[PDB]
């Protein structure tokens, strides 16, 4: 039982609300506001089949009003990127399963 | 003789003026750094695990 009983397919099915943060470069108080908004927005726009474009459009509009005029966030199953951002303007957190989310302020 | 001290009084009036000063101010935005992040299914699963 426990970890041995658990399987990758089983783990994904068992928990869909688990939140994992891989890279943090933004102030913690700012991260708390951003994390609550992104999780709520993705679930609302997830629909029958998750849309990468749909999730980004909702996140981009919310972030621009929330902090600064030019805010760029990209979410993909797998990607390699080099990004130049302002100090404490980049937060990297990936959702449980094959979902990687990158949000930064330019 | 017609002009008299009581007959004509002269008063000097001036307006206070702040001294002109020259100051130089330079503004330069917060330093920005380049960040590269690669996300894979196994890496996401490992953090999740």
């Amino acid at each position: 039982k426990a970890v041995t009983d658990m399987d990758i397919n089983e783990l994904r099915k068992l928990m869909i609300g688990k939140a994992i943060i891989n890279s943090s470069d933004m102030q913690g108080d700012l991260l708390q506001e951003a994390q609550d908004v992104i999780q709520s927005g993705i679930e609302n726009n997830s629909a029958p089949v998750l849309n990468i474009e749909a999730a980004c459009k909702y996140i981009k509009e919310n972030l621009d009003k929330k902090f600064g005029p030019t805010w760029q966030c990209i979410i993909g199953e797998g990607y390699a990127y080099d990004v130049t951002v302002q100090n404490n303007t980049l937060l990297f957190m990936f959702y449980n399963g094959n979902l990687a989310v990158l949000i930064f302020k330019s | 003789t017609l002009r008299n001290k009581f007959n004509y009084n002269t008063r000097e009036c001036q307006t206070i003026n702040p001294s002109i000063r020259e100051r130089g101010v330079s503004t330069e935005p917060p330093p920005s750094d380049t960040i590269c992040g690669n996300i894979t299914q196994w890496e996401i699963f490992d953090a999740y695990y």
